[PDB]
């Protein structure tokens, strides 16, 4: 099947550039285009530009002066570069093909790829345990979690179990607090009888920082 | 270039019902324009494309019209897993642009909110700072407030709160709030309290805890 993959998220600081790497499988970049679209809470969903089969390039009116899109066939790579970055760059960057080699229908598309651009410098996650209560579970359900402390830039991604535990799961928005950092919570209901013998283990991602931090939440004594 | 106006912004609608959505173009691009949704965190899905034609996958109960500036999307019968954003794409005339996007908001009965209160942990303690978080669990409709009390003393200025987006699963909403405070501060107290009000609450839900009991 067609899949394109790209490159973690990142910080660039303002007047740097941004690089991103796509990756696609299922079809050659010798026979179709890739698309590249940013979407933000601003500016919504923008077209930036394209790479087409045969290595010609269009970039969007706004960005001539400071995109670069190359590739390499042999390595089903596609590179997204961009110059001179400010504050209203900051967003999530796609990469997509359309159905047919000349067209604009994006059926597939990345994962997405979340550039911050700020002055400020990358901080890990502190991450703390929530743990369930004894007085605060109704009906046999418990409610239990992970606070994910004081980290820049977004985002963090949180599993419970390694994946193996979604049911129940909520991941709240990160909040930024004034000292400029962000902060998240990630809770999880589960049986009150599976207490004392079920582990649940948060694990908390920051590609920025390359950190990982797993955390065991457990009932108190 | 052409301008994709989508309106309304949010859609609210009853289960099993039909919906509508609205993409007008600042010029007439004939019937070159795509539709795609996009769920929480997800990427965007192609749902139709050139107005009306089908795509591989999608559900038949999706479908589009229209020609000229004024366009629709149409699912009949609309289900949880339709919760999501909606946008419009014109490519009559380069540059290819993208309409703001339209909410599906799926109506459901009224729920209450399941209220815990989480102290702060004794890892963070060590370090100087106390959080402690306040969770309204799977409520519904979207509005709903929380007030801090420390000792029976209303808290200002020092919370934040987060809303989920709907779930597409139950089509409730959940929401966290932490209060943050010196330990300096946590230790001089007693009482923690998050006091909940919401529609589906006769009268306010309050958690607490006493520090250290």
């Amino acid at each position: 099947q067609v899949q394109l993959k790209q490159s973690g998220p990142g910080l660039v600081q303002p007047g740097g550039s941004l690089s991103i790497t796509c990756t696609v499988s299922g079809f050659s970049l010798t026979n179709y285009g890739v698309h590249w679209v940013r979407q933000s809470p601003g500016k919504g969903l923008e077209w930036l530009g394209v790479i087409w089969s045969g290595g010609n390039t269009d970039y969007n009116t706004p960005f001539t002066s400071r995109l670069s899109i190359n590739k390499d066939n042999s390595k089903s790579q596609v590179f997204f570069k961009m110059n001179s970055l400010q504050s209203n760059d900051t967003a999530i960057y796609y990469c997509a093909r359309a159905l047919t080699y000349y067209d604009y229908e994006f059926a597939y598309w990345g994962q997405g790829t979340l550039v911050t651009v700020s002055a400020a410098s990358t901080k890990g996650p502190s991450v703390f345990p929530l743990a369930p209560s004894s007085k605060s579970t109704s009906g046999g359900t418990a409610a239990l979690g992970c606070l994910v402390k004081d980290y820049f830039p977004e985002p963090v991604t949180v599993s419970w179990n390694s994946g193996a535990l979604t049911s129940g799961v909520h991941t709240f928005p990160a909040v930024l607090q004034s000292s400029g950092l962000y902060s998240l919570s990630s809770v999880v209901t589960v049986p009150s009888s599976s207490l004392g013998t079920q582990t649940y283990i948060c694990n908390v991602n920051h590609k920025p920082s390359n950190t990982k931090v797993d955390k065991r939440v457990e009932p108190k004594s | 270039d052409i301008q994709m106006t989508q309106s309304p912004v949010i859609l609210s609608v009853s289960p099993g019902e039909r919906v509508s959505f609205s993409c007008r173009a600042s010029q007439s691009i004939g019937t070159n324009i795509h539709w795609y949704q996009q769920r929480t965190n997800g990427s965007p899905r192609l749902l139709i494309k050139y107005a009306s034609e089908s795509i591989s996958g999608i559900p038949s109960r999706f479908s589009g019209s229209g020609s000229g500036t004024d366009f629709t999307l149409s699912i009949n019968s609309v289900e949880s897993e339709d919760i999501a954003d909606y946008y419009c794409q014109q490519n009559n005339n380069w540059p290819t642009t993208f309409g703001a996007g339209t909410k599906l908001e799926l109506k459901r009965t009224v729920a209450a909110p399941s209220v815990f209160i989480f102290p702060p942990s004794d890892e963070q303690l060590k370090s100087g700072t106390a959080s402690v978080v306040c969770l309204l669990n799977n409520f519904y409709p979207r509005e709903a407030k929380v007030q801090w009390k420390v000792d029976n003393a209303l808290q200002s200025g020092n919370s934040q709160e987060s809303v989920t987006e709907q779930d597409s699963k139950d089509s409730t909403y959940s929401l966290s709030s932490t209060l943050t405070l010196s330990k300096a501060d946590y230790e001089k107290h007693k009482v923690y309290a998050c006091e909940v009000t919401h529609q589906g609450l006769s009268s306010p839900v309050t958690k607490s805890f006493n520090r250290g009991a």
